[PDB]
């Protein structure tokens, strides 16, 4: 898939992510999970929703500031808010489906806050 | 060192009565069902596993004959229909039709009985040729004379599905699982209780299940049996299909007294043209959802197996078609314009016929008649599934169906009724 | 609610010889782990499913096994492409009954 | 947690919700004459279980210690491990089959203790 | 001896034997309709045994002793007589007539009690 | 004075006649059916007041005393005002609204004081 967004911003900023599909399209049988990784740290999970029936779960730590929504056939958004210095970090958008990992993923966006 | 507990979590299988709870003297009596419990709690339960079975599942047979013994009640203090069992004088209605409708409508003259016993009435009316049997211008019998009883559906009771939700007793629970991967048997560990369950639909049809629920995490696919080809598989989708049905003809009613204080409704005349009833479904959204369940089923045969879905088996109307009941009247749908592909490596327009005597539950016993309903109906519904059965590189499916004590077993699927034991003893370093 | 430990931390060897990074949980995820391996510079590219199904494109030298609360991912050999941290990604949620890949604990090279 | 929240939850710390679960034991047509089913056996599965905590002189507690020796036969474990390492559902099915034998010598127990009481 | 075993045995004998008594005491067709009948009735039976003894302050026990005194016109009997030369049959028809004087004394004695608890 | 002869009496003068009220309230065709329903509603509205004092461990007692601390914020009087210039239907009106707090503290409070057993 493809991934685009992304920039600098100030603490208290909102910013939104967009990813879409490239040589595929939004069947129901798949998951467009987002994660998240700061330059010195390991994988962080945010998000996933499952394409049928528009279902999303939730990290709790993201609760209340991460939004994830399927807004098209092929466009899957993360409407991030309230930033802060923190969340700076790569952000990447892959697809997985049920039972297992994220087998496609795209190459990130880059947030700084 | 014997300590007696009380209160202690644990629970036993167990088969007891449910009683429902819901929520105009409609045909399963929800007026007398208890109130629900708004906004009842469900808890989930940590560290638990338990095991489940569709097949055996009892609660599936509680509502079979809950439902069954409501129609009797409710069908039991209306005008019988005995009277009417008389030879017919018919002719053909040709008047304004279309050709698809030619033969379908039967004009029939009769002599009746008035309100006195000692007086007779010549009175017509229209009936579908489903209902109607030639003995030898033509002479003519209901198809049920030689049967049945025929009991008038009393036209203050109408028939839509209400949700009716099943609630054990206390000192019983109910346990749901959630496991979104569960096949209908064996060890489903996402288990919370519940008190009373979510509203079911008791909605009664072959072949295509309508307004039932969806599945999510994929298209789900159920069985017994896999491999055995005497069973059913139910499928499930994670979105609905949706169609449209329509009369389409604007009919109109009369009343015939038949004796004192009971009255006969017989279809009127037709205003403006008539032309074939039939179901619209989107076809683009059958081509996708039906590639999905390939796509499923395909993971119990290989992927070099083909999947074909033939068409309907052949048999009684009851069996090979779409039996639909909506707005009052009975649907037998052609669902061979639906089923019709080989899958390897605009709208569908499915022509429909109508019946006005119906054997509900696949028996001989009472048969109801359906009165006519004036305007034109009008339906809107959900595919929320389907019923295959199955018949050396290609398997072959085929909409089957037909059977009770299934549709609402793609409901009831979930749960499990349990006893609670609050007793047991424990060893301990107490004395009295 | 989700707990995910990789405890050989900073693990490393010759070429020729093998490595083995494991992880724990306190609740059961059988048969729903899921091995990554990450390069610099890269997204994580899924090595084994399931426990221990390899996905397309994975090197026969990956493996690893386990259930209950206990996995390890094995090489059989190091051959100098094993410059990545790897990470255990859970793929069962106990409390919805979805089985979608949310958790993740890691870092071992 | 809930009724039945301590299900799965370990022996000793499950007894703390003995409260909530008992508390939750006691409550012409189709859905008309099942309502009188329904509570006639509510009252009388409530009380069987009072009739023999009554019996073997535990009425009025959820939790009750008596005279009766454990017979290491009936379950070769200790203390420790069925107190911080098994739910109850687990200890339910290990000593399932000695049920009847545990609850004949309460009772007899009980009524031994009763004739003691002659002299005062 | 079984349910009702000690029915022809000495009153003193006999009291051994409580426990098995009080053990059986407690549970739209022809013969449908009557299962209502027997439970509904089996459950107001046992229960209103169990309130007598809740108010005279005998919950939980086979036996219990309280402060009333033995008014001997009920009976001019002394104790070595009825509880070794009599049956519970016997007994039951010499004092039946003096029921309802016992069961006021009883109740009325339980309160005067609950009110001297004031000052604890 | 009879059933509810206190109810217009003085709350402390009323405490007297709580055997009176306890004692009285335990019990196909038109006048047929309305009696299973008559019992079965007896019954289990008997049981549950039951129930709760046996959690609450007022088994057995018509009145019971406990060590639940009473907060002021219920009711800002005295108890010379509530006990002798109060009646009982005026004092359930004025603090009906915290009966679900007073029991919920009721039956904790026993919970905790049954694993202080575990000590003998
Ligand atoms: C699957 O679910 C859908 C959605 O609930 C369901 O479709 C609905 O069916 C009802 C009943 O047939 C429709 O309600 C009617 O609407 C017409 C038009 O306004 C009214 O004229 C009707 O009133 C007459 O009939 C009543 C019942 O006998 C009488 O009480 C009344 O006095 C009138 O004589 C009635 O209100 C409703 O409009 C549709 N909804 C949609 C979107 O079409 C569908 O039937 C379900 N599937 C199955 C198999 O049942
Ligand atoms: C069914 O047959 C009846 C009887 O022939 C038809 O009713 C007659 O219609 C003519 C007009 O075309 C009137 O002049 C007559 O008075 C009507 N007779 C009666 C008894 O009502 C009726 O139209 C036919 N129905 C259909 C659908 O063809
Ligand atoms: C057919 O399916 C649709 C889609 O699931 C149903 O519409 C949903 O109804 C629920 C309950 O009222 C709402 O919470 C959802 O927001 C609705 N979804 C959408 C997209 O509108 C619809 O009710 C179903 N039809 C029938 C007859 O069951
Ligand atoms: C399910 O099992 C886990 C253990 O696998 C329980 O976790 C323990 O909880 C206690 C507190 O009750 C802690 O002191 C332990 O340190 C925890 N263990 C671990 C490995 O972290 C969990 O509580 C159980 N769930 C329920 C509802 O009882
Ligand atoms: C029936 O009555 C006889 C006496 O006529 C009882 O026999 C006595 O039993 C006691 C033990 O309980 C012995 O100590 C006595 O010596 C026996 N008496 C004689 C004359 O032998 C007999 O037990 C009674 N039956 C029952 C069931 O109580
Ligand atoms: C009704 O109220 C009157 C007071 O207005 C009560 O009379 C008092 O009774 C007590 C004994 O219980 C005496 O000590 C007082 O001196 C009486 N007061 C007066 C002014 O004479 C009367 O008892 C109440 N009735 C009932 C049934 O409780
Ligand atoms: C009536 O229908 C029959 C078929 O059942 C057909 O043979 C006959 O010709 C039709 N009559 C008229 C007048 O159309
Ligand atoms: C009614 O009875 C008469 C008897 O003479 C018969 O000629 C006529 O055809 C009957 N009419 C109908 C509609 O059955
Ligand atoms: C008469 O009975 C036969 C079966 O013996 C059935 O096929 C036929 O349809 C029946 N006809 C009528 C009018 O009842
Ligand atoms: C459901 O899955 C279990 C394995 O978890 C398997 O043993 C069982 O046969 C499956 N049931 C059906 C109907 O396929
Ligand atoms: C079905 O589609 C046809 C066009 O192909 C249209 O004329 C007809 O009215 C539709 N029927 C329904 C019930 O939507
Ligand atoms: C059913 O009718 C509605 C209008 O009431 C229309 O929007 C919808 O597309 C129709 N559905 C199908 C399958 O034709
Ligand atoms: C629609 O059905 C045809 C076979 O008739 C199949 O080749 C095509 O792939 C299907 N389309 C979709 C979206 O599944
Ligand atoms: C499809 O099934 C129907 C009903 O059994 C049958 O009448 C029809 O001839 C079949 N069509 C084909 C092409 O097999
Ligand atoms: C369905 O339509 C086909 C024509 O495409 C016809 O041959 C078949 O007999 C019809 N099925 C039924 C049950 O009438
Ligand atoms: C099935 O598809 C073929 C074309 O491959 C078509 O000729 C036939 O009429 C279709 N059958 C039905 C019932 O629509
Ligand atoms: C049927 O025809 C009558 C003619 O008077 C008209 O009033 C009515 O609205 C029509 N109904 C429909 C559904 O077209």
């Amino acid at each position: 898939l493809v991934e685009s967004g992304g920039g600098l911003v100030q603490p208290g900023a909102s910013l939104t992510l967009t990813c879409t599909a490239s040589g595929f399209s939004f069947s129901s049988d798949y998951y467009m999970c987002w994660v998240r990784q700061a330059p010195g740290k390991g994988l962080e999970w945010i998000a996933c929703i499952w394409t049928a029936n528009s279902i999303s779960y939730y990290a709790r730590w993201a609760k209340g500031r991460f939004t994830i929504s399927k807004t098209s056939s092929t466009t899957v958004t993360l409407q991030m808010t309230s930033l802060t210095a923190a969340d700076t970090a790569t952000y990447f958008c892959a697809r997985g489906g049920s039972g297992d990992g994220q087998s496609l993923w795209g190459p990130g966006t880059l947030v700084t806050v | 060192w014997v300590t007696v507990y009380y209160g202690v979590p644990v629970w036993k299988d167990a088969e007891t009565t449910l009683f429902c709870a819901s929520d105009k003297h409609n045909v399963w009596a929800t007026h007398a069902c208890v109130p629900t419990d708004p906004n009842p709690q469900e808890i989930h339960l940590e560290n638990v596993t338990e095991e489940f079975n569709m097949w055996k599942n009892n609660m599936v047979e509680q509502m079979h004959t809950d439902i069954i013994s409501l129609w009797d009640q409710s069908l039991k203090p209306c005008v019988k229909l005995t009277p009417l069992c008389v030879t017919l004088q018919c002719t053909n209605v040709t008047n304004n039709i279309t050709d698809d409708m030619r033969g379908e409508l039967k004009n029939c003259s009769f002599n009746m009985t008035t309100e006195l016993r000692d007086k007779k009435q010549k009175v017509y009316s229209l009936f579908y040729r489903l209902d109607v049997v030639q003995i030898n211008n033509k002479e003519y019998r209901l198809i049920n004379c030689n049967t049945s009883a025929i009991t008038q559906a009393c036209p203050k009771v109408s028939f839509e599905p209400i949700p009716i939700h099943y609630c054990a007793p206390a000192g019983f629970a109910i346990l749901k699982c959630k496991d979104k991967k569960f096949n209908g048997t064996g060890p489903c560990p996402s288990v919370s209780t519940v008190q009373c369950t979510h509203g079911i639909k008791p909605v009664v049809s072959t072949q295509l299940l309508l307004n039932g629920s969806l599945a999510e995490e994929e298209v789900m696919i159920r069985s017994e049996n896999i491999t055995n080809n005497a069973k059913n598989i139910l499928v499930q989708f994670n979105t609905p299909v949706q169609i449209n049905c329509t009369r389409p003809n604007n009919n109109t009613r009369k009343s015939i007294r038949i004796g004192p204080g009971q009255a006969f409704y017989a279809t009127g005349d037709i205003i403006g043209d008539i032309r074939q009833a039939h179901c619209n479904v989107s076809k683009a959204t059958w081509n996708e959802t039906l590639g999905k369940v390939v796509k499923q089923l395909r993971k119990h045969f290989g992927n070099n197996t083909i999947i074909r879905f033939a068409n309907s088996s052949g048999g009684d109307l009851e069996v090979t078609t779409h039996s639909f009941n909506c707005g009052g009247e009975f649907f037998y749908c052609n669902t061979s314009g639906l089923f019709n592909s080989t899958w390897i490596s605009d709208s569908i327009t499915l022509p429909c016929r109508i019946k006005q005597i119906i054997n509900m539950w696949q028996r001989i016993g009472q048969a109801m008649y359906a009165p006519p309903i004036q305007g034109v109906i009008r339906c809107v519904s959900n595919i929320t599934g389907l019923i295959l059965t199955r018949d050396s590189t290609t398997e072959t499916f085929r909409p089957g169906g037909g059977d009770m004590r299934d549709n609402w077993r793609s409901e009831l699927y979930k749960y499990k009724v349990v006893k609670i034991e609050p007793l047991g003893v424990a060893p301990t370093r107490c004395k009295r | 609610d989700i707990v995910m430990t990789q405890t050989p931390a900073s693990v490393e060897a010759a070429v020729g010889g093998t490595v083995a990074i494991k992880c724990q949980a306190s609740q059961s995820i059988r048969s729903y782990l899921a091995w990554y391996q990450q390069k610099p510079g890269q997204p994580p590219k899924l090595l084994i499913y399931e426990a221990s199904k390899l996905a397309s494109g994975v090197p026969s030298r990956f493996s690893g096994s386990g259930s209950g609360t206990q996995f390890t991912l094995t090489i059989s050999g190091v051959e100098c492409d094993d410059a990545a941290t790897y990470y255990c990604q859970r793929n069962y949620d106990s409390y919805s009954g979805a089985y979608y890949p949310n958790g993740f604990g890691g870092g071992t090279e | 947690l809930g009724f039945l929240g301590a299900a799965g939850s370990t022996m000793g710390a499950a007894s703390m919700t003995l409260t909530v679960q008992a508390r939750n034991l006691l409550s012409l047509t189709v859905w008309g004459i099942k309502q009188l089913q329904a509570r006639v056996l509510a009252v009388e599965r409530y009380l069987r279980d009072q009739q023999l905590l009554g019996i073997w002189g535990c009425s009025g507690k959820l939790i009750c210690c008596t005279n009766v020796p454990w017979n290491s036969s009936w379950s070769n474990r200790n203390l420790s491990e069925i107190w911080d390492n098994m739910t109850w559902l687990q200890w339910d099915k290990e000593i399932s089959n000695y049920t009847q034998i545990i609850y004949g010598l309460l009772e007899e127990s009980q009524n031994q203790q009763e004739k003691n009481e002659q002299d005062l």
